[PDB]
RNA sequence: UUAGCUAGUAGGUGGGGUAACGGCUCACCUAGGCGACGAUCCCUAGCUGGUCUGAGAGGAUGACCAGCCACACUGGAACUGAGACACGGUCCAGACUCCUACGGGAGGCAGCAGUGGGGAAUAUUGCACAAUGGGCGCAAGCCUGAUGCAGCCAUGCCGCGUGUAUGAAGAAGGCCUUCGGGUUGUAAAGUACUUUCAGCGGGGAGGAAGGGAGUAAAGUUAAUACCUUUGCUCAUUGACGUUACCCGCAGAAGAAGCACCGGCUAACUCCGUGCCAGCAGCCGCGGUAAUACGGAGGGUGCAAGCGUUAAUCGGAAUUACUGGGCGUAAAGCGCACGCAGGCGGUUUGUUAAGUCAGAUGUGAAAUCCCCGGGCUCAACCUGGGAACUGCAUCUGAUACUGGCAAGCUUGAGUCUCGUAGAGGGGGGUAGAAUUCCAGGUGUAGCGGUGAAAUGCGUAGAGAUCUGGAGGAAUACCGGUGGCGAAGGCGGCCCCCUGGACGAAGACUGACGCUCAGGUGCGAAAGCGUGGGGAGCAAACAGGAUUAGAUACCCUGGUAGUCCACGCCGUAAACGAUGUCGACUUGGAGGUUGUGCCCUUGAGGCGUGGCUUCCGGAGCUAACGCGUUAAGUCGACCGCCUGGGGA
RNA sequence: GAGGGCGCUUACCACUUUGUGAUUCAUGACUGGGGUGAAGUCGUAACAAGGUAACCGUAGGGGAACCUGCGGUUGGAUCA
């Protein structure tokens, strides 16, 4: 059903950039609240707000460049059916290092540029492309 | 297509 | 198209047993063991370090080298010995051959070659202990078909030569030719230069260290003997070997072929032949003009090799993890329930299981890769490093996944008030119509077709009216209308009973999604037993049609259609779309509710459930789909791999 | 005397024999289809509304292509 609810929230995400909205909401947690927030710290999206204590409500807000999508395409690699974990040096690239790959480790939620200062690796969540 | 189907029996190579 | 296997089997006591633990063995005791994470059975196969292919992931295989296990004519057994159940040890049996005076014995080439035979196909019945390794011995020495070598086999890889400089009316010849000219063609000849290798003569490193005889020092010892070790000196140790290498000689003298030439794919003309012959990997060429056949001319691609056949991978994303599809191209089980299995909302704590970080140990050498060195070069050999992405352990970090603990409510459920519906089962009941039967009035055709006939009727048909019987179906309502998981479901009424949906709240707290086997439903035909019988109607009867009519058409007609009781479980069982959830512009309507509103009309405004036709973005092979997706995604399952065989 | 050897006997057991099973290959009268066949015979089924719309499933029929009965579908023309 919701069994994966960062690939439901990259669906929302896909839909409304394509679409020409101007501001999403979906269901928040607190993953989904440590990748919007990396997101926003790399250009991606412009700000994230709470709403609801027992119904807690993400907002998103887009972000255009003549009415242009900025997130042209995002791809989920890691999925419940199917686990994808990779080491410190076997990080991928998103466009040969133009785009970034959200890999959340022990230290927090960070990018592959961010994981070569760290030198950890873990699960890949998202190619931001 | 699925992964999890090709546990139980993988492609069959003639 | 293998689902149950197993009684020394699983475990325990005690005895015995080997070098060691142990059903390894024996009595007793228990009834367990194994297994849908493949037990067991059948078939096939030595495995690994690797080689080859491939950008990689993967793929196919295990020759030479190295590691291990098994085996030594077949089968079984033990001795010996530290080590064997023993390749050239023994014993027994069987099989085969040999010797024999007939009673008997002898033998194991899968050791080196070599013969016979098999097969497309794989070698001399060679030399040596010079070196290395091993065996014995104090050493000398001996032995070694290990190994070092040699020969054969273009069998593979790599290197070199078969000349070079110069040489145009550019000769001849061949072929093309619009006979003007081009081609072969600086190519040949001739003019100059030179000798890689082979041939012929000479010299000649290294593979060799030792070992053996004198001798000094040191050592112990009663000892300057003997011996041990370190020195020095003398004479020696090469199968390959006619060694590599090098000097010298003579002269281009001794040293180039095969395949192709339509496209793929490098190169174009001519003649001969006539869908014949042939060619061919694919496409398909050739019956009167064939660059594709045969030959010639000329060229191209390779090269001491060149082609062909067979085999493996690549191309092939054509079993798609990387990296494919399933509306109509092959493919979504007919549908539903549900175990095992996979997966799972949200908040916090804990464990550190998975994962990640660091470190140790390990991953034999050789092969591959990096930089070097060496053989005149290369192949080849080789130094160190990297690689071997593996596995085990310790110390860490806690975001995610897993486990535990406490939760929370939007998921999924529960109650009440309600509304709609051909949902199913059972029991009654109504009225037309069909046919049969009874009666009445009534007369010559009824009936049927394109046209006729079979058939029915003067016993009065048909038609009409009255009355009765039986059987099955429900006009109109009724409509891309409703309901059900689906096939499907339709007169009305009662009874029993199922799900769906909406409103207001209350409440449990992930209770969920999905499904291989398993389980039930599942159109009609048909099958079993016993009823039932109008109408329709396989087979069949009969008449037209016709070449024949078996079918069509018509008059009849059994099985069946009906009910009970089972079984059968397949359909174009189709939305030709498996289910669930999350989102993404919209209209025309339908159906079913609910909330508010000058109720100011069955209306205005909202707002859920169900459903059809259009259509934007997007997707798509096209058709079309397009908030009910075939758009973008997740969870899980089924299924397909050229057509035919099937 | 102790002890050993020989011999005999017993346990285990290869080969070997009968009875009777399971499995595999070769041979195999006969027999079941199917494929490959441009011109052979027989017919005209289907593709158009292919001249009785076609097709799927099922029962029956007959040299055969096929036909009829029941039910379903549009992968059917014409449509109102
Ligand atoms: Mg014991
Ligand atoms: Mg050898
Ligand atoms: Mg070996
Ligand atoms: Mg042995
Ligand atoms: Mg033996
Ligand atoms: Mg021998
Ligand atoms: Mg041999
Ligand atoms: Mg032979
Ligand atoms: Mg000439
Ligand atoms: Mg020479
Ligand atoms: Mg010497
Ligand atoms: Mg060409
Ligand atoms: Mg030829
Ligand atoms: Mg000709
Ligand atoms: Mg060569
Ligand atoms: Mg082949
Ligand atoms: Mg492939
Ligand atoms: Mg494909
Ligand atoms: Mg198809
Ligand atoms: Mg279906
Ligand atoms: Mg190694
Ligand atoms: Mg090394
Ligand atoms: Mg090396
Ligand atoms: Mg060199
Ligand atoms: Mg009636
Ligand atoms: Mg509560
Ligand atoms: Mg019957
Ligand atoms: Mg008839
Ligand atoms: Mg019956
Ligand atoms: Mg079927
Ligand atoms: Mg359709
Ligand atoms: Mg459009
Ligand atoms: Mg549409
Ligand atoms: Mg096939
Ligand atoms: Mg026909
Ligand atoms: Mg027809
Ligand atoms: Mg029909």
């Amino acid at each position: 059903s919701m069994q994966d609810p960062i690939a439901d929230m990259l669906t929302r995400i896909r839909n409304g950039q394509a679409a020409n909205k101007a501001a999403v909401t979906m269901p928040s947690s607190k993953l989904k609240v440590a990748i919007a927030n990396v997101l926003k710290e790399e250009g991606f999206i412009e700000d994230f707000k709470v709403e609801g204590d027992t119904k807690p409500e993400l907002e998103l807000t887009l972000k255009y460049f003549q009415g242009k999508a900025v997130v042209e395409s995002i791809q989920r690699v890691s999925r419940p059916g199917l686990r994808i974990y990779k080491r410190k040096d076997e990080l991928p690239k998103v466009m040969a290092g133009l785009g970034i790959a959200v890999v959340s480790t022990s230290k927090g939620v960070m990018t592959d540029r961010a994981a070569r200062q760290a030198g950890l690796g873990g699960e890949i969540i998202c190619y931001v492309a | 297509a699925t992964v999890n189907q090709l546990v139980r029996k993988p492609r069959a190579r003639k």
